[PDB]
């Protein structure tokens, strides 16, 4: 029973993030906080809406076709009509099964990817001022108040400003 | 309490829900995602919406009885439809008949989409017209199919009938005609004099020729006799010839043929005052989903029939506690 | 020797085998993996396993000869099957015959799955029953199809035959009947008096009517004459009527119809004492694989036929030396 | 001809690992050693068994169909029966070809991924105590005996214990 | 100017073009790539290349008129083809005729690939041979289908015709024959004496038997009479029997049947002096692309027909400014 | 309007690279330069040629089939012939649509992957002598003339030679 330590995406999701799909949780001098990342959130949504527009890219319109139920036994021609239709249904049933499996694999992959993409982006910002804790979190080796964390989420963090302070905490 | 003032922790994460749902992937058979959507339509309202397709409810009539002009189907004269609906309670109540290749005539009429009928002035020299039967009551009087002309002896003979009707129009004409099969060798001569009639109906490139067959069939509405129904399509520029020695059930004109989106469906579903593009025998179904397992029989803009009753498309990421 | 005591090297790696196998991907046409498995079944045992489907070996008999009751096929009376097997050595040895739409009768009987036959007490007034032929020997005596009744003149006439048989049962009845085509205009009168017989077989909604044709056909088992075989299905509540002037080859009763999983296959493969769900004309094949290129003709739980003779599914990682 | 140096997954597999699909080879004060990683091994196997269960998700049962070989020439109807069947076979043949190609691509991808996933996991454990040699191996900049290597494979390695010693070897 | 001498910057990058092209993916509906290629063939040259398939241009003749031997189609005697091309301008100019199941005869002849005809010495005792008609002029003289023999009365009778022709060859023989339908009951007796002819054509296992029908049809090239065309295939070891009372339009021999890659196509496209594997009614199309939306009707090694007019396959990376 | 700074693949392509698909741009004491990387370039091309060989893996040869246009109305049999063909076309049309979408997704993925693969390869060479600037470029913390950059592109760069000089610039 450990409350207090925050943790990242490595084998845990955040039930408490209801204003976005991806985001940051921080712990610093001023306490803790949380903020969604709209950009990666929107990127996942756009991709998923696209598949779901293409999958629903409008039905086929069919009118007069062939009969598919029969009140009389007839032999050869009816056999063929039933076989044609059974063949069509099995092939479409296969198409549907495969489509869903492929699309769901892809949905999972692209959502995982957005997550990792946001991690790497953050890591690139931090340069030598932080280390990967291994749990989806960075240890930032300098005083980083709410405004500081904000600059990271905002993409305006200047690593040079804190570099001396951080290198000193990391090593010597 | 509180953490050191010298460092900070910044974690990256994704949301999760307490109510995840299971979907299928290539990798795993059951993986929990945050949200998903059904791709198989499996329910119907139970009603055939009468909009936007023109639905013609056959009620007590099959399309063929509406075509021939069975008296209780008189209300269908010259009717049109996108989808004709045949009901299981439908019944025939005219001269007992059969249609060799019934299904083809039913199909081509269904697809043509109209019973628009045009009377033509056939001259029938030497025979009596408009024969009627007690098996085809039209009020209290004996009667017959509206679109057919039961010809029989006049005076005491039945001269070789021999008439023509050119198609000088821009559309195909459909002619419905018949051959009468009497039950007794004594019924045959009594109506048509000759002991073995014939009906030859021809165009320039095609001909059908039918010889009647005397004999008793099962009693239907008082009768062991039958009529067999045939058809002939006459293209623009072509000519119809009708030659008969007897037993001819003559057409009174033609049905104007069309091409288009018309069809026919067997269903007992009530007609609904509502709007739906996709129709099944179960009733109309929505078409927001790409697939459906309601019925392989459909009409209109419909999801594709599949065997699965459910297919869940992930619409969110993997759900992780 | 040995490495420094101040550091260490930790390498990550994956296994590899000396016997990798080539598979196909999107990326590359031939990539080596550590292991793979065949998805196309391309071999058969060469035997049709008689378990778990009931296999009925026709031996010298086609299903139709078993149906009609060709004497050497008498052992098939009232037989049932999941899969009837017709052999190339099969032969007919009764009255020479043809079946217009042979394939449909063969199909519907195959699918019904039984030759369960019920005798009905047809009364045939004024004609002689049970005619036999030297072309259909039944021992040393002339004989005929077991399920058919060759009717002919009695005294010196052949009265218009005219009988009925209602279906008061819960199942469809299949009636097999025939029309005799004599070879000479003198054979016709000698058997049936009339010079041009007819056979009309009817229910309430359908009728078939056949006129014989006198003439010589190729000599078969002594004969230039033929019988043509027809059928009629009578639904519950409907009625069979048979009317004939002559040349009628009458049914002795009906075959009880069923629906189900029964079929027919042409194969010369021996029947095997073994177990297999999937049957092909080559013999039974295992069904562990999703696909097979043994035969497009199959029966039972089978892999799907494809044109490829091999499809290798990787079941291990890329193999790297 | 260089025997002595060990090497990682970067363009070479280990023929000598017969008790697992993925693993560690080490070289330290006590000599060399090798150990499979069961978890990543099991993860690859589970995924592959899944595809191979779904691909073999039981045959379709068909009974009476249409005829597919003919002893007589007949024209229109036979033409149609042959065309229906030829059409079905070509479509299923296509399905099979594509399925195998897609599935094999995926099998390769997920097996590569498990490999890289185990590398990154190890890298996260090591923090600042090791460097990526570029060949699938880490140079661990401190004395790491068999027990030490064991703690890495076991996931109980404490980077803090060795941090001073390693930072000193890496830099000053 | 210039950067510090203490460090350096090394950037990794990929190319980009100023003229990117949009393709479709799973992820996005329109993504720009550096380059792509069309997978749908949507154009034709407009000409049917006469290489490498043997193209036989029917010109004024349908394959059936070439088969029967309509005089203006005499140039097609014994011709062969990979693909027979029927033109919309084609016309018949012989005895007015119909073919019940025209499409099947046209199909099986097309697929057989030859009109190779062998004369057989049919003996026709008691009738007159080689009847000719003004509706089938062959020069200035009345004439008839080259491959057919119009038989009629000799002296003053028409004896029951009755002949045989065994197949002692290794190939199937196709026999084309006919039945004449006179227009008047007085035309019938005048040609054939009997008042109701018959034609029975039989092998050991099959028979066709046709009864003529007297009556007027639409005037065609002077005539209200017709001939109906039938066929019979006789396998090796089997025997052809022809029995007729009158109205027989007799074969003069058989057409040798083959199996192979031959077919027929309706097209008005000019024949081209060029080379192409894939043929459509629009003309030949290249087959470098996997798909095509030119025509669902094709012959030879062709891309598969699809509904899309364009499908762009990326062949380069995403294009980023 | 900033000319002078070079930048890497992070959200920008190089219109000026016409002798390869992937490559290096550098800036050092001697000025700027650019060189294609043939290996990753060839790897992308080979993969794309493969798909484009398999997609064009030769047409199906069909000869006599069924009729598909009709001058007369006929009913049941014609209905079936039209339905058989309409069914075939819709299924193939689906196959084509899906194939192209899947293949294009894959083409994009494998081309992105080659890019990232070349970045990681370079990063592994550089060890502790460089830092990721975040824009697809490395800051190399030592004098690296044209020959030096060449050794990196050539894969013969020895990180040890420059390590002291670089660690000193990065930290102390
Ligand atoms: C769980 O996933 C489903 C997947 O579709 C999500 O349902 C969809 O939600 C969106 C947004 O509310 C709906 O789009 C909207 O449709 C209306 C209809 O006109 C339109 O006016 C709006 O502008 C917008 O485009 C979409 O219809 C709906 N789909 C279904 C099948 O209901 C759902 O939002 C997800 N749930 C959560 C909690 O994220
Ligand atoms: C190479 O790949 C094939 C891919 O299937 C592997 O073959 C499979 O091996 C497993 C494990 O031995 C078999 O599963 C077992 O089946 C029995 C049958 O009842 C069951 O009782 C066991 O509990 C287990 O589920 C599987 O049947 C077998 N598949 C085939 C087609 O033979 C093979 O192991 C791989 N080779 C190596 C060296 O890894
Ligand atoms: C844009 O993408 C298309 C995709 O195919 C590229 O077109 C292809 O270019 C290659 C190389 O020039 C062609 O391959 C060659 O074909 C000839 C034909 O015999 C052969 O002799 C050569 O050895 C080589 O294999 C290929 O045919 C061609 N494909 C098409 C459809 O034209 C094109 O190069 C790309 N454009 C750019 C600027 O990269
Ligand atoms: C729609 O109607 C069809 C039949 O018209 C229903 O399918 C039948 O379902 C019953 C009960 O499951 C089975 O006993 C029958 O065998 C089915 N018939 C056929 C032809 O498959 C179907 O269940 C109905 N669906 C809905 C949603 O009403
Ligand atoms: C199973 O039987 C079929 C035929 O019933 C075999 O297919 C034939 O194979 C031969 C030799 O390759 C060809 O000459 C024929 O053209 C094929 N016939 C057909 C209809 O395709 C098949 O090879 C047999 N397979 C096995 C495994 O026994
Ligand atoms: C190839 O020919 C076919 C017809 O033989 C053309 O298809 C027709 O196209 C016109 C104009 O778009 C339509 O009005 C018809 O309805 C189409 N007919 C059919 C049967 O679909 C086709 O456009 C031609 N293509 C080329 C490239 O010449
Ligand atoms: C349909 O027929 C029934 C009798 O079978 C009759 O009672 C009913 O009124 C008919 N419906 C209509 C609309 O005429
Ligand atoms: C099948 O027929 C042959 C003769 O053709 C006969 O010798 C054999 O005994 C028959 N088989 C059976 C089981 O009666
Ligand atoms: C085809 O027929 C027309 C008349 O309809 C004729 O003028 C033309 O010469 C004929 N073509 C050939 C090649 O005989
Ligand atoms: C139906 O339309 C035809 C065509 O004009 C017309 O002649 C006929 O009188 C109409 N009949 C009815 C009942 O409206
Ligand atoms: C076959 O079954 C029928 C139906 O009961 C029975 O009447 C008949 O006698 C049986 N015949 C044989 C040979 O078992
Ligand atoms: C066509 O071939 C047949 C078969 O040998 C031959 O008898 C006939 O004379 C040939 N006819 C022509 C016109 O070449």
């Amino acid at each position: 029973g450990i409350f207090g330590a925050i943790a990242g995406f490595i084998e845990n999701g955040w039930e408490g993030m209801i204003d976005g799909w991806y985001g940051f949780r921080h712990q610093n001098s001023e306490g803790t906080g949380q903020a969604a990342d709209l950009k990666s959130t929107q990127a996942a949504i756009d991709q998923i809406n696209g598949k779901l527009n293409r999958v629903i890219e409008k039905t086929n319109e069919k009118f007069h076709q062939i009969e598919k139920e029969f009140s009389e036994v007839e032999g050869r021609i009816q056999d063929l009509e039933k076989y044609v239709e059974d063949t069509k249904i099995d092939l479409w049933s296969y198409n549907a099964e495969l489509l869903v499996a492929l699309e769901n694999q892809h949905t999972i992959d692209l959502t995982d990817s957005e997550m990792n993409k946001l991690f790497e982006k953050t890591r690139r910002q931090l340069r030598e001022n932080a280390e990967d804790m291994g749990n989806g979190c960075f240890k930032i080796y300098h005083k980083c108040d709410n405004a500081c964390i904000g600059s990271i989420r905002n993409g305006t963090y200047d690593h040079d400003v804190y570099r001396d302070e951080a290198l000193n905490n990391r090593f010597q | 309490p509180g953490n050191d003032n010298s460092t900070a922790t910044l974690c990256l994460g994704h949301h999760a829900v307490p109510n995840g749902t299971l979907v299928k992937t290539i990798t795993n058979d059951q993986i929990e995602v945050t949200n998903a959507t059904e791709l198989v339509q499996s329910s119907s309202t139970g009603k055939i919406c009468n909009n936007p397709h023109r639905i013609l409810d056959g009620i007590n009539c099959t399309l063929i009885d509406a075509l021939l002009g069975d008296p209780h189907c008189d209300g269908f004269q010259n009717e049109t439809w996108d989808l004709f609906v045949e009901r299981s309670k439908a019944f025939s109540n005219c001269y007992p008949y059969d249609v060799p290749d019934y299904a083809s005539l039913r199909s081509l009429v269904a697809s043509s989409g109209t019973l628009e009928f045009i009377n033509e002035g056939f001259t029938w020299t030497g025979v009596t017209q408009n024969g009627g039967s007690n098996a085809c009551k039209r009020g209290p009087d004996s009667g017959f199919f509206s679109r057919l002309n039961w010809l029989y002896k006049s005076g005491s003979a039945y001269p070789v009938l021999n008439v023509t009707m050119p198609n000088n129009d821009n559309f195909d004409k459909l002619y419905i005609w018949g051959v009468h099969h009497p039950s007794t060798d004594q019924e045959q001569t009594n109506l048509y004099v000759q002991a073995s009639g014939r009906v030859t109906v021809s165009t320039k490139r095609s001909q059908q020729t039918i010889i009647p067959n005397i004999g008793s069939r099962p009693w239907v509405r008082g009768l062991s006799s039958r009529i067999s129904i045939y058809w002939t399509i006459v293209k623009p520029g072509d000519i119809l010839v009708i030659n008969s020695n007897g037993n001819l059930i003559a057409p009174r004109g033609y049905f104007k043929m069309r091409t288009g989106k018309s069809s026919i469906m067997r269903s007992d579903a009530p007609i609904g005052t509502c709007i739906s593009e996709c129709i099944t025998p179960n009733g109309s179904i929505p078409n927001d989903k790409p697939f459906q397992n309601v019925n392989k029989i459909t009409y209109g803009a419909c999801p594709k029939y599949v065997k699965q009753n459910t297919l869940k498309l992930a619409t969110g990421m993997r759900n992780v506690p």
